[PDB]
C-alpha cells in the first residue's frame, strides 16, 4: 500500500493550485502534480482527468 | 496643533529598502508595480511560491 489517495478542496488560502504553463514541461519546479474533474455540460457528468 | 500634526504626517511615502519591505509584500491599487513580460525576473518570480 504505497499510493495513498488524498482528497483536497480549494476554498481557503492553503491550496493555490492553478493551471499549468504550456511550455513542453509538466509545471513549475518543486511541485507535486494533482488532478481534478472538469464538467463539460450541466447534464453530462463526464469529466476528463486534467 | 492641527498644523503641527499635518506637518509631521506630511511625509508622502518612505523609500522601499528592498524586497522585504511590507509595502511591496501586499500590493494595492494605490501603489502599483509590475515587470515587463518574461524577464529573467519573471522566471525567478515563478519559482518563488511565497
Amino acid at each position: 500500500d504505497n499510493h495513498l489517495s488524498i482528497v483536497t478542496l480549494e476554498e481557503a488560502p492553503f491550496v493555490i493550485v492553478e493551471d499549468i504553463d504550456p511550455l513542453t514541461e509538466t509545471c513549475v519546479r518543486n511541485t507535486v502534480p494533482c488532478r481534478k474533474f472538469v464538467k463539460i455540460n450541466n447534464s453530462t457528468n463526464e469529466g476528463m482527468n486534467v | 496643533a492641527n498644523l503641527a500634526a499635518f506637518l509631521v504626517l506630511d511625509r508622502p511615502e518612505e523609500r522601499i529598502t528592498g524586497i522585504n519591505d511590507p509595502r511591496l509584500r501586499n500590493p494595492s491599487d494605490k501603489f502599483i508595480y509590475a515587470t515587463v513580460k518574461q524577464s529573467s525576473v519573471d522566471i525567478y518570480f515563478r519559482r518563488q511560491v511565497c
